[PDB]
This record gives C-alpha cells, structure tokens and sequence, in this order.
C-alpha cells in the first residue's frame, strides 16, 4: 500500500528489488498517527511533517501526509479494500468472546508482539481506541517491550531452556511408528 | 405464681448459660493475620525463571 500510494507524488517503483527500498522508507519514516482526521488537516496546511530520504542512488523524495497513510491501515483495513476491522477493534472481539469472568485480566495484560507493532506511536493509538470500545470502569495498559521483534523468539529460547518441556520433544521412534501425522497427536 | 415463674427463669438460665458462656471457649478468631508489606525491597529477581 505504501508502494501504491507513493505513486502519487511521481514515484514509482515496481520492480521487486525496489520493494525492498519502499519498505525501508516505511521502517524509518512511518509513523502511526495519535488521531488521524488531525493529521491529515495539519498536513494539509503547514509543512512540518515532510520528512526527506535519499535513495541508493541519489534523487531524494520528499514524504508528506503518506508517512501516517501507510500505518493507518492497521485500524482501517477499508483502505486495502479489505472488510475486516482493523487490529484496534479485533483485539476487542476476541475479548469479548473470552468468559465474562476473565476480561478484565485481559483488558489489564494486552500484549504487543511482532515486527510491524514497532511503529512510533502505536501503543498510545491502540490503548486510545480500546480505551473508547471498552468499559468505562476497566483498566486497559499495553505491554509494549523494547524486545519487540525478537520477542517470539526469546520465548521460544526460554520454552526450549525448561527441564519440564524436555519430554515433550517428537522423538523421531515416534515418527517412524506414526508418520508425519504424529504432529496433531497428542505431541501437539 | 412465683414457683411457675421461677420454674421458667431456671429452665432458660442453662440455655442462657450453654449460649453465652461456651463463646468464651475461642473469640480471637476475629483477629487477622499479618498481611505484610514490601516497601519495594522484594525487588530482587530477574526474568530468568518463571516455570518454578
């Protein structure tokens, strides 16, 4: 999306080499805005946010109102033609689907994990949203670790490290009993 | 008039007696536990086990 809408300045990559450029304006110029309808009115009018990148060959572009554009999608998935609601309203969902009793823990631990939560400005965005969704009374607090990115991976480290789990492994005797089926058994 | 009266004020004085002075076996129940505090001196673990 972000490739799609820089085309609208004069820039056009298309090649699948040049995709890895667009997403590295994305990693270091994107930005999740706080309340979107007034960045787009700033924008618009003053030209404090035109942030400038130079290519790998020269020829610097000049990013405006697209830096806030791009991360945006996230909570209106509308804008890649996608139905679904966006992750501030799906987090909701799958709360409210939880038993009544357990909601509040879970409004109190949500968690941000993954790459593409690193964006400046998305644990206040979402804590605002859910925060409007939810319950006047419950606490909502994100977690937001500094390890973001490798967050997955330090789990799966600490998983590995367990003498508990130490048993749970698929020896490979079980698999040449039960094929590659063993998976979904109860070596889940 | 008064053996009639009287006949009832003993029958209910061991009532009363079975009532009241068998709470004097044990009224400390009341009392709490400690219920301690940190004051932010229990602050001496890392994130390197949670298992056990």
């Amino acid at each position: 999306y972000l490739m799609k809408i820089l085309t609208e300045r004069g820039y056009s990559f298309v090649t699948t080499a040049e995709r890895e450029i667009v997403r590295d304006i994305k990693e270091k110029l994107c930005y999740v805005a706080l309340d979107f309808e007034n960045e787009m009115a700033t924008a618009a009018s003053s030209s404090s946010l035109e942030k400038s990148y130079e290519l790998p060959d020269g020829q610097v572009i000049t990013i405006g109102n697209e830096r806030f554009r791009c991360p945006e999608t996230l909570f209106q998935p509308s804008f890649i033609g996608m139905e679904s609601a966006g992750i501030h309203e799906t987090t909701y969902n799958s709360i409210m689907k939880c038993d009544i009793d357990i909601r509040k823990d879970l409004y109190a631990n949500n968690v941000l994990s993954g790459g593409t939560t690193m964006y400046p400005g998305i644990a206040d965005r979402m804590q605002k949203e859910i925060t409007a969704l939810a319950p006047s009374t419950m606490k909502i607090k994100i977690i937001a670790p500094p390890e973001r990115k490798y967050s997955v991976w330090i789990g799966g480290s600490i998983l590995a490290s367990l003498s508990t789990f130490q048993q749970m492994w698929i020896s490979k005797q079980e698999y040449d009993e039960a094929g590659p089926s063993i998976v979904h058994r109860k070596c889940f | 008039l008064g053996t009639r009266a009287k006949e009832s004020l003993d029958l209910r004085a061991h009532l009363k007696q079975v009532k009241k002075e068998d709470i004097e076996k044990e009224n400390r129940e009341v009392g709490d536990w400690r219920k301690n505090i940190d004051a932010l001196s229990g602050m001496e673990g890392r994130k390197k086990k949670f298992e056990g």
